[PDB]
């Protein structure tokens, strides 16, 4: 329903009332429907350009958005006694091959032909060729040892600062809450680590009263005190870590320790895991400053500092590079209320495949909208699924070439991802140029597979195969553009050109990535003039202008750029654009118009309004969907019906400052508006806290920050940059 | 009567001088065959003396500075003293202006000679006691200790700070009474560490966080004590356990030296095998290879010993700076590296208990007897004590051999000729008991030579004392000196203070050559005889005994090392320089009773000949109670022979500290050896007329 | 004196259960997978290999081979009796089930019973043939 020109200056409303969908590849309906699904595998050009000159003339990026991990409704499990891969670049036999002889089938990705074995037999009704994801048993040769064990080792800081956070008290709730639902069988094993100036260890025995805390004081020379019991079955301990999680909150109560050594601590913690590996869980609150890893402190900027980011030591890097090689990954929860130079801690998390999280502010009693989010956030990280000691190839038809990788992982060698741990809300993104004409082919494929250990100790290889075509007309790599998969892939680009340029060649490389694609489509057709599929490219490189990660004249402070940096490198592109251009939705009047088709649920079906304060009302009430939060918004001249029967509340003054959530009042304009809300935070696995705390004086309505539209005292409205952009586009 | 006199001034005094009338000549000093000196008891007890509770008087000039004693000429009318050392007349303290002729201070009576004060000033410490536990042992020897531990910690006074150090391959420093979790550091037994470095790695009366107070801490510790378990490591085949022995030492001594410096501690060492690991090692890992022998260091196939013994030596002087005492409990088959680990306890006032297993009655009675208490419920210990020393003009000090270390304190009592531990007039001594034994070594360069000895130290009560003890003996007389001389002999004190000589030597390497030159110079001097005519030699009954006392000392364990192992030796003479004059005499010559129906009970000689067939022996070394049955023997009448040694075995087998080893064995028995080889050049009859040739021959 | 264990199908060296800590097990890993390829119904049912400072030893029951690797000098009287305890307890529990299965460490939970009477053996307190390795392979 569109191959049409658009004018952005006259539309002004572009952005349409319904969830964006991706793109259908221009494929024959056949191989259409058994290509991948978008949600783990998509491109930003559905069209591929058939040589690098014409990639070159569209100035958009070539590149893959994978989420190969995610959470599946049905996965086919292949326990085939023989994988099939092509004898030549080993890849594994795909929907998307060309069976001729029919006991020979051509590889799509290096076209030789291969012999079908007399195993797989219809050769072509076989499920590795009707399933483009797929899982398969590896055999004993696709293991370098046993399979691991489960091992979740986590790493305390018990410091004076920490102790005033009591952020140590939740997470032993969670695990106690959890410990039955943590992955793994009887093989699973867990440990402990406390630190401030010096590193305790924690051994369980059933044969004493009472666990042993064993303190090493070498700061510069760390060991390992036991070599028991300090990694415990949970299955026979489970008793003795119950008391243990219930005793630690109330060990570092009248803690004088200020100082933290976190470096040495993870060499400890490091060292204890080394033998097996598994997931260490690393909980942190402020800049580490004693030992070797620590880190100078730094003076926060403000709005009136210009755009004048890297780590301040690789001591980090290092110790994640050797977490790497000994198939550990390392998750850090950084909940500091001060600067901590995350820009280094995050070394451990990048080169690991591990994972950051950012409190801002924690506290027990004075933050309760981290609090609640801690706990939810915990409730996902320790419940879903986890491979263990895995490796993933990407895998695309000879002639396109991948020459750089985005996220959390270690590039082994050419093309070997390291993954000591995958996580099903990891996401990856690669870039790829068009090394050899692709004269010859019409089609062309990618194949991504991550071999991994299951927590029930099983080698396992998940497969996920793309196939798109092939075109050699500027139009036609136009008319298959993805706009949020090139959205993806520019931020994970501009992210890299900050941590080697500066963020002002980051900002500068997004605008002319939107100048560059528009001026060359200009000069291949008086207003701005952009086709169908790009209506919304300068709207999300806006937002991606304005978000934390790259906003300059806000008051943002170096850890939240830095966290937001590192959401950009590890999220899944869903949640990329859901927290750059948030879904803004009016509440305040939901109907019937709604998806009521779930048998006793209706649900309201209120249209997404476009980032700008012209679109709220102070009569009214706007729920913003941030992906990971939902603001709930009320206007000041907000409605009576909303404020009794939806709130709670007979005023607007009585909303209670701080408000974590809805009633279920006996109403049905709250049965309408709970409806909607569980309906959305139902299409993701990280339950999103709802605050209505946005309000006129919360002074925590950030709510407006996401108004990307809109201009202020120091960035361009939406309107402002459409004008910069043609200025620039007709220069 | 001379032995009159020497019996009552030892039970007074505690001391016992191998001359008493000295040489009132330049000519006699000089030609003296057995120096001047004293076995020194600072702590003897005796029949209550009253506790002095005034401070002591001391002489008004700043060098000498003598306290009042009964040598001191007084004038009640003039309430004036003149000082006996320095002739220095002294005003009396305005609490001793009521003194009168009639009523005077206790301090000036002959009876309190030897007297003690005590000094209320100072709030008082309490006691400390760090228990070091090795892990590396068999459960059983183990379990036994954890118990005798938990009793001793039944004993301590309520005031006392106690820590607890367990260690193996690594050094773990428990930190008390935690709540519900059980702390302790974590050190590697691989590196040394010093003071200041254990104390930034780790951090009303006063208490650490690794020192508390009995009443507080008792009952957490007696837990603690109750779940030790083995060291955790294990063990590989054919190996020896990484015991790190030398590092948990040195964390222990670092520990305290850097918490409660200067003041009575005691570092209770538990050790169930030799250290195999890190500085102060004593053997490798490897069970092919043995642990070192006498003849091993003989023939330097011993790499370990001296680099092993110089780690020791630092600690001992690093605690003995300090004034702590270091205690080595060692209990196992094989051997345990006391060579290396002697100088602890030696140079401090340390005990030294040696087993084969914790879990015997040997060593459960023998630590319990640690902790015995007087008639206040107070232990029979001192810490802390320092050692003075003032003689008269005429009189200076060579020297001390004992459990001591020199204040390196320079004065005119000082002598150019130091002996042992010289070249001082002070002495710290940093753990004493009523059993303490010094030997202090003179030399001279009316009548009277005083000597006066001041001993201040910390009770187990807590209270400061001081110790004051003054003596006196005559001058020779110059129209009869050696006449007088020859009649003060003491034999048996100089056999001891010549067999400390040779030890110290020996210990700290012919000496049997050096022993033998002054037996035969003491013939000479002192026998009578006709020249070339050996038949002719006699001796005094004043020197009668001090021949055989030679011959058993030059044959006896403490200076023939072959045929006992490293451990022992060190161990056998560790308890002879200290020990007082009469358990000195049982050790280089076991006393001998005999049991038959032909009579009570009576003491034999040790000669071959008192083993009869129809005769029940009981031998007293000072190590070990041994009763032997002879051939016929070994099968009411019948019962009285046979349990009359053993009734009298059970007295003395409980008043000695280290209690020693008993043996029942009979004519071909095993353990009739260690009566075979106290028994019997070769023989003292042959010993004698060898002596009696070079007596009457050439001088 | 330490170790390095493995449990596999004799019929096509499918492997069963292992344990493996090291804080290089690469080079003898595979020799251990060679030796299962080479293993038949004509092997011999116990026997002891020399590979330098190492030295395997296995037995062979039920068409399930039980090897163990250690240091030359640990007792060759002792690694039998760890593959004993090892060989009843794993057909009492699993003997059944072994010419069935086809995944790789099928019986990866043996992992459990194999550390804990491995430590029976490899602490002194607790208390046929012979041919060069390289020869078989
Ligand atoms: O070298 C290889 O690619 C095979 C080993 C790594 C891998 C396994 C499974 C899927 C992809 C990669
Ligand atoms: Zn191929
Ligand atoms: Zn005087």
């Amino acid at each position: 329903e569109g191959l049409r020109v658009v004018n952005l200056l006259q539309e002004r409303n572009m952005l349409p009332s319904t969830p964006l969908k991706p793109p259908v590849p221009n494929l024959h309906e056949d191989i259409q429907k058994l290509n991948c699904n978008p949600e783990l595998f998509r491109c930003t050009l559905t069209s591929i350009p058939q040589t690098q000159a014409l990639l070159n003339k569209a100035k958009l990026p070539l590149g893959l958005l994978l989420h190969p991990f995610k959470d599946l409704v049905q996965l086919p499990v292949v326990t085939s006694s023989t994988i099939v891969r092509c004898r030549s670049c080993r890849t594994y036999i795909n929907p998307f091959v060309s069976f001729l002889d029919q006991r020979r089938w051509k590889c799509n990705l290096c076209y030789r032909v291969n012999d079908v074995p007399e195993e797989f037999l219809e050769p072509h009704r076989r499920p590795e060729v009707q399933n483009a994801t797929i899982e398969f048993m590896a055999p004993s040769e696709y293991m370098l040892r046993p399979p691991q064990p489960p091992v979740y080792l986590f790493v305390f800081d018990v410091s004076h600062n920490a102790v005033e956070t009591g952020y140590l008290n939740s997470v032993c709730q969670s695990l106690l809450d959890n410990l039955d639902l943590l992955p793994g069988n009887t093989r699973t094993k867990i440990g402990f680590i406390t630190f401030d100036s010096t590193i305790h260890f924690y051994g369980l025995q059933e044969s004493l009263s009472q666990p042993q805390m064993l303190i090493v004081s070498d700061i510069e020379d760390v060991f390992i005190p036991m070599p028991e019991n300090l990694l415990v079955n949970l299955n026979e301990s489970k008793e003795l870590v119950q008391d243990l999680l219930k005793t630690l909150p109330q060990m570092f109560t009248k803690t004088l320790e200020t100082q933290s050594a976190l470096g040495p601590a993870l060499q400890a913690a490091f060292k204890l895991m080394s033998p097996t590996g598994g997931r260490m869980s690393v909980f942190q609150t402020q800049l580490p400053t004693l030992g070797v890893g620590a880190l100078k402190p730094r003076e926060e900027p403000n709005h009136r500092s210009s755009a004048k980011m890297t780590p301040s030591t690789d001591f980090y890097k290092k110790l994640a590079l050797d977490c790497s090689g000994q198939q550990v990954a390392v998750d850090l929860f950084l909940l500091s209320g001060q600067y901590s130079d995350l820009a280094s801690l995050g070394c451990i998390s990048r080169y690991s495949a591990g994972s950051v999280y950012y409190y801002p502010s924690y506290h027990h009693q004075h933050n309760p909208v981290q609090v609640q989010k801690l706990q939810k956030e915990l409730q996902r990280y320790l419940t879903r699924k986890i491979g263990f000691e895995a490796v993933m190839r990407i895998r695309c038809t000879k002639g396109l070439s991948i020459h750089t990788f985005h996220g959390n992982f270690f590039v082994r060698s050419t093309d070997l991802l390291s993954l000591p741990n995958v996580n099903p809300d990891a996401g990856y993104a690669v870039q790829m140029s068009v090394e050899e004409s692709l004269t010859d082919t019409q089609l062309v494929s990618f194949q991504s597979a991550l071999l991994y250990t299951s927590s029930k100790g099983e080698r396992r290889i998940r497969v996920h195969t793309l196939c798109l075509p092939v075109v050699s007309t500027l139009n036609d790599v136009f008319l298959g553009a993805d706009v949020q998969a090139i959205s993806g892939l520019l931020a994970n680009m501009a992210v890299d050109r900050s941590m080697t340029a500066s963020l002002s060649d980051a900002r500068d490389a997004l605008v002319n990535a939107v100048i560059d694609s528009l001026s060359a489509y200009r000069s291949s057709v008086p207003g701005l003039m952009v086709p169908f599929s790009l209506r919304l490219f300068p709207l999300f490189v806006l937002a991606l202008l304005k978000q934390k990660s790259f906003q300059t004249g806000t008051n943002a402070r170096l850890d939240e750029r830095i966290f937001a940096m590192c959401q950009v490198k590890n999220q899944p592109l869903v949640y990329l654009m859901l927290t750059t251009h948030p879904s803004l939705y009016r509440v305040d009047n939901l109907s019937d118009e709604g998806a009521l088709n779930i048998s006793d649920r209706t649900i309201p079906q209120p249209p997404i309004l476009q980032l700008s304060v012209e679109k709220l009302s102070r009569d009214g009430a706007f729920l913003m969907d941030a992906g990971s939060v939902l603001m709930l918004w009320v206007g000041k001249n907000c409605t009576q019906n909303f404020l009794s029967q939806v709130l709670g509340v007979q005023n607007y003054a009585s909303i209670p400052q701080p408000m974590t959530d809805l009633p279920e009042l006996d109403t049905p304009e709250s049965a309408r508006i709970i409806a909607f809300i569980s309906w959305l935070r139902e299409q993701r696995p990280f339950f999103p806290i709802l605050y209505v705390i946005a309000d006129e004086s919360p002074m925590k309505a950030n709510f407006l920050q996401n108004m990307i539209e809109d201009r202020t005292e120091s960035a361009l409205s939406y309107y402002e940059f459409l004008l910069h952009i043609q200025q620039q586009v007709n220069k | 009567t001379y032995l009159e006199f020497i019996q009552q001034n030892e039970e007074r005094d505690g001391v016992r001088f191998s001359w008493n009338v000295w040489p009132s000549s330049r000519l006699e000093a000089t030609r003296m065959v057995v120096p001047v000196a004293a076995l020194f008891t600072p702590l003897k007890e005796r029949p209550d003396l009253p506790p002095i509770q005034y401070e002591p008087v001391l002489c008004s000039r700043t060098t000498c500075r003598a306290v009042l004693n009964p040598l001191c000429q007084v004038d009640y009318r003039a309430k004036l003293w003149a000082c006996n050392f320095c002739y220095q007349r002294n005003q009396f303290p305005p609490s001793y202006a009521g003194i009168s002729e009639l009523n005077q201070p206790a301090e000036l009576l002959p009876q309190f000679s030897s007297i003690e004060y005590v000094v209320l000033r100072g709030p008082q410490m309490p006691l400390i006691f760090l228990y070091v536990v090795d892990t590396c042992m068999e459960d059983e020897d183990l379990q036994a200790l954890k118990e005798s531990m938990q009793m001793s910690l039944s004993l301590l006074p309520p005031t006392a700070l106690v820590g607890l150090i367990t260690f193996g391959r690594m050094v773990q420093v428990h930190e008390l009474g935690c709540e519900g979790i059980s702390k302790s550091y974590v050190f590697r037994g691989t590196k040394d560490l010093s003071a200041k470095q254990l104390q930034e790695m780790l951090g009303p009366p006063p208490s650490n966080r690794f020192l508390q107070p009995v009443q507080k801490i008792d009952m957490n510790l007696t837990d603690l004590l109750g779940e030790l378990q083995r060291d955790p490591w294990p063990v590989p085949q054919g190996k020896r356990p990484l015991r790190s022995s030398g590092v948990a030492l040195s964390i222990a001594v670092g520990l305290l030296e850097c918490t409660f410096p200067n003041t009575g501690a005691r570092i209770m060492m538990f050790i169930g095998g030799p250290a195999t690991q890190g500085p102060g090692m004593v053997v490798g890992d490897e069970l092919k290879t043995p642990i070192r022998s006498w003849h091993d260091i003989d023939k330097d196939n011993a790499k370990y010993v001296k680099k092993g013994t110089k780690h020791f030596e630092a600690l001992a002087n690093r605690a003995a700076t300090t004034g702590h005492v270091i205690d080595i409990y060692a209990c196992a088959l094989d051997q345990t590296g006391l060579l290396e680990m002697k100088c602890c306890p030696n140079l401090t006032g340390g005990y030294m208990v040696m087993g084969d297993s914790f879990n015997t009655s040997l060593f459960k009675q023998t630590f319990q007897r640690v902790f015995t208490k007087d008639m206040h419920g107070q232990f029979k210990m001192g810490f802390g004590g320092t050692l003075e020393i003032k003689t008269s003009r005429e009189i200076k000090i060579s020297g001390a051999i004992g459990p001591c270390v020199s204040l390196n304190s320079k004065g005119p009592c000082v002598s150019e000729n130091e002996i042992g531990t010289g070249g001082t007039c002070q002495w710290k001594i940093c753990g004493l008991s009523p059993t303490t034994t010094l030997a202090i070594y003179f030399e001279v360069v009316g009548g009277r030579g005083a000597i006066q000895f001041v001993t201040q130290y910390q009770h187990s009560s807590g209270q400061r004392r001081i110790r004051v003890t003054t003596i006196a003996r005559n001058w020779a007389d110059a129209q009869t000196q050696i006449q007088n001389i020859a009649a003060s002999f003491d034999q048996e004190a100089a056999a001891i203070l010549m067999a400390r000589l040779a030890i110290y030597r020996a210990e700290t390497e012919d000496v049997l050559r050096w022993l033998d030159r002054q037996l035969i110079r003491l013939c000479q001097k002192f026998g009578e005889y006709h020249k070339d005519d050996p038949s002719s030699f006699r001796f005094s009954e004043t020197f009668s005994l001090y021949p055989q006392f030679m011959f058993h000392l030059r044959r006896s364990s403490f200076l023939q090392v072959f045929n006992n192992s490293p451990d022992e030796s060190s161990y056998y003479r560790h308890h002879f320089m200290r020990q007082d004059l009469t358990q000195s005499l049982i050790m280089i010559q076991p006393i001998l009773y005999a049991y038959s129906f032909s009579g009570p009970p009576e003491p034999v000689l040790l000669d071959s000949s008192s083993i009869l067939a129809d005769r029940i022996l009981l031998m007293d070394t000072f190590f070990q109670i041994l009763i032997y049955h002879g051939e016929t023997i070994a099968q009411e009448n019948f019962r009285h022979l046979l349990q009359a040694p053993v009734d009298d075995a059970q007295e003395i087998l409980h008043s000695r500290f280290p209690m020693p080893r008993y043996i029942d064995t009979e004519h071909g028995g095993s353990q009739a050896r260690f009566l075979l080889s106290k028994v019997n050049d070769v023989s003292l009859q042959v010993f004698m007329d060898h002596l009696k040739k070079l007596a009457v021959s050439s001088a | 004196m330490v170790l390095l264990t493995m449990i596999a199908r004799v019929a096509d060296g499918l492997p069963l259960a292992a344990s493996m800590q090291e804080d290089d097990l690469q080079q003898y890993q595979s020799q251990a997978k060679q030796l299962f390829r080479k293993l038949n119904e004509q092997s011999p049912t116990r026997c002891t290999l020399e590979a330098g400072a190492m030295t395997f030893h296995y037995i062979i029951e039920q068409g399930v081979c039980y090897l163990v690797l250690c240091e030359a000098a640990f007792p060759k009287k002792l690694a039998f009796a760890y593959l004993e305890d090892l060989h009843s307890e794993f057909d009492e529990q699993h003997g059944k089930k072994v010419p069935t299965v086809s995944r790789p460490y099928s019986f990866i939970e043996f992992d459990t019973f194999i550390q804990k009477t491995k430590k029976l053996y490899i602490d002194s307190r607790a208390r046929i043939m012979v041919a060069n390795i390289e020869e078989v392979l």
